[PDB]
């Protein structure tokens, strides 16, 4: 049991170590990601809607 | 005396053998395939990315070895071929 | 005990190896790839768009 | 004291021996694995802001895809990318799942984990290995043929070396299983290893290997999963 | 004392020789045959394509000798010759 | 005779090669990414911070090893395997 | 004790030693010349004809050293010289 | 026969192995590092200054992989585990 | 305990050594040597006809050393020096 | 059977050891920075007289770590630790 | 048994030794000139003669030191220093 | 079975370990300070005087190493310390 209680400790300060290092970067990598979709997905409907303005010019005209 | 005494003395001495063996290959190895991808880093230091898939491919043959050998060195140490 | 002798294991293992090869093979590429190439063609028609706009109020400008 | 082998819960069935314990840590990892498929089965969406799921899936899928891109055209082989992907994420999975905090004192002075790492069996590396080794020469018979399959592989790039190349074959198989095993089944001794010091010290030493273990199977993954990726691509090389 | 006992200690050290030079062997070539990979990928990674030949014709002659060499000690190990 | 003599010098002997070969491995890998290091610093010194995500890669897959031999010396020297 | 067990131990010592050392040599000499044909690859494209010629007489060398070590292996093992 | 004769016996062997294994590592690597050091200071008299950074580190984690030997040595001869 | 028995398994043992440092240096000079003919013949092909001149003479210092330590092999095998 | 015997004879064999590692590293690195001085010195021969600062700190120290094992080898032939 | 056999089998497996490290020696230190011959020779076609000189040097070196080890060879096997 | 014998034995072993590692080191040290020095000479034949001077200075550290470890091995196959 004792060296159970030691690696305890062990994966105490692995998960210490990797919330406060490793998790940071990640999760700011998968946001920056998620980010770059949803603003890919804002750019196609705005590419849609100048597309319908052009088009109803085109019929001002 | 005991013939298991014998064997097991060799079977050390191999295994001690095999792990040498085996760290050198893998330190030289993996100290060179270092050595091409932090120059290859310094040379272009946007083609990061690109360097890595072959550097780890050539890790992995150059831990390969290594590796195998640590395998059978516990096949050497722990359950000796021939012990009687 | 020549742990590195293999067992009947190997058969089970693969069985159960396979079942995922199923699973990974039936409901994650497929749809990925799918995924993939919609972002794809997405992608693509937001920029023919843009472009086909700018040349349409080039022509109903000068049409 | 510390033992190896010496696997838990082995069970006899049709006269064949199983190491009970593998099966389980297997089917666990499986249980896992396609516990995500799942999840992004009933989560993916196209249009939508990409899940933590679909991201690390489609991180993946797109690593996996340039990779066969690089090596030879999806057009040719497409199922080389699910069965990568497959193989990557089960290795990852299974050495990640060997890091949690399950080791314990059996009374005896030796060590034992609730969980142990599948790669620590040779029955486990052997399988993912000749499973591996028969897709890709079945593979490349479809490609080549029946009968000009072998007489490639004799011939290889340069025909004078007839020999050596055959050698290269047996080896493809071999050098995917025991590398594997040789990176699991050593970190399977360190951690035994460090369980003979004391508790107050323990955690360090088991600390540092673990963490260190981590990459080591993010690596042992990936380049399992490239290294057949690329037995692929040269198999079917027309 | 039981010959075969010297015998099979004598076998298991001669394969911790032949598989610690294998190691060595393969290690270090893998090791630079995978430099020259990441050289020539840093080069210009388009050459990527053509590179891979001659650097799995490389580490197949290698990984040949150190699989030939595995064999040969696995012979030692397991039928060792001259054993009565 | 006491064959746990023996067993000891044996195990004595396995894990000073161990140690001695990875100490040769970590000291020439260490030294040659360091060499590779030293080169791409002087090469630009603009990009420090960037090279050291290789070289400590590299140390990692390299020290690892070293630490490894360690670790089966400590199981040679201290719970040698088949003592009796 | 039978002089054979003796004469069988150092024979399979040599071939031991005779196996690592052709392992070494052939493993890094065929990394070095594939560090060359890579690299003249790599800068050439349309080299990779040309260059065949001159490396595989490398080859044919190395091998050479390494192929005429086994045969001589063989017989230390199979028809120990000195056998009584 | 003494038992604790072949203790020491091995120890010392294996204590030799040690710190010869060391000696090589070491030697080799801070050979390599300096060769870096000499050509960047070589091609760029102004740089010595900030060559050294990295440099340190490089022989700083050598020496102690030879470093580590010793006090492992100094370990093996004088306080030889298993030895009654 | 034949005297000549010991002495053979010693010669048996020197042989191997004999042959193994020849292995690895025939490997190594050879694939160096064909290394640069490599590199050169890459450079400038018209050199190719040149190139053979030297590159002979050092395959001929090198193969030469090897071949020698046969000779002196089977001196020691075949015909052991204060055989008894 | 004199157990000093014995204890003399590992002492020998480890010094031998020692003396062996400690010459092999100590002439590979001191080869390989007098390498680089020359290299630099050539490149720009002006600079030889600042190359030598650095040149002695990598054989100076190369020296150091060789003459290191000197001292411990010493010990293990004149003052054989475990010695009765 | 017969001392002179003992001291016989110790002084083959010290001649093995010593022709083991010097061809070793031999063949590394002349494939690195021939190396640097022929990558000179196809840079600098006019210059062969020329380069003959340093390489004859450096040859000059390698060789004696191998012809030297394999003196002492003789010395061990022929006329073995403590025979009696 | 003479102590002296035993002695005699491991005195002639670790004479043979010293002058392999002082021949590996001479041989690779001055083979690659001769690559240096003929690289150098073909690059700029006007410093080949000057190019001599560093060459001398490793030259005589690396065979100062070699004719140390010679006057050891010397010391050990002929006064061999601990005689008794």
């Amino acid at each position: 049991m004792s060296i159970f209680i030691g690696q305890l400790i062990g994966f105490a300060v692995i998960a210490f170590i990797i919330v406060k290092w490793v998790v940071p970067p990640v999760r700011t990598l998968m946001r920056n990601q998620q980010e770059a979709v949803r603003a890919a997905l804002a750019e196609s409907a705005e590419a849609a809607k100048k597309l319908a303005d052009a088009d109803a010019m085109h019929a001002k005209a | 005396l005991d013939p298991n005494a014998i064997i097991t003395a060799g079977a050390l001495i191999g295994g001690g053998l095999i792990m040498g063996g085996g760290a050198i290959g893998a330190g030289i190895g993996d100290g060179i395939a270092g050595n091409a991808l932090i120059s290859g880093i310094a040379r272009q230091p946007e083609a990061q990315g690109r360097l890595f898939t072959p550097f780890f491919i050539t890790v992995g043959l150059v831990e390969a070895a290594y590796f195998i050998n640590l395998a059978f060195m516990a096949l050497f140490v722990f359950a000796t071929p021939g012990l009687q | 005990s020549n742990f590195l002798i293999p067992n009947g294991t190997f058969f089970a293992v693969l069985i159960i190896f396979l079942i995922v090869l199923g699973v990974i093979s039936k409901w994650v590429v497929p749809p990925i790839s799918k995924v993939l190439a919609e972002r794809e063609a997405m992608l693509a028609k937001t920029a023919a768009d843009n472009r086909k706009s700018a040349e349409q109020v080039a022509a109903a400008q000068a049409d | 004291a510390i033992h190896v082998g010496h696997h838990t819960l082995v069970f006899e069935l049709f006269g064949m021996t199983f190491n009970g314990d593998t099966i389980l840590a297997t089917a666990v990892t499986a249980v896992i694995v396609i516990a995500l498929a799942f999840y992004l089965r009933a989560k993916v969406t196209s249009t939508g802001v990409p899940s933590g799921v679909q991201l690390f899936w489609e991180a993946l899928t797109i690593q996996m895809r340039q990779q066969i891109e690089g090596s030879i055209g999806m057009k040719i082989a497409p199922f080389v990318l699910p069965l990568s992907v497959t193989i990557f994420v089960f290795i990852l999975i299974s050495n990640w799942l060997a890091v949690l905090p399950l080791q314990y004192g059996g009374a005896d002075g030796a060590a034992a984990e609730l969980y142990k790492a599948p790669a620590s069996d040779i029955n486990f590396v052997l399988a993912l290995a000749l499973f591996v080794f028969v897709c890709y020469h079945a593979a490349g018979i479809w490609r080549r043929g029946i009968v000009g399959h072998p007489i490639k592989v004799v011939k290889g790039h340069v025909a004078f070396l007839a020999p050596i190349n055959i050698v290269e074959e047996l080896a493809k198989p071999i050098s995917l299983a025991l590398r594997l095993f040789g990176n699991i089944f050593a970190g399977g001794i360190l951690v035994a290893l460090i369980a003979m010091f004391p508790w107050y010290i323990q955690w360090f030493p088991n600390a540092v290997w673990k963490t260190f273990d981590l990459f080591v199977g993010l690596i042992q993954a990936f380049i399992f999963s490239l290294l057949t990726i690329l037995y692929f691509s040269q198999s079917m090389e027309l």
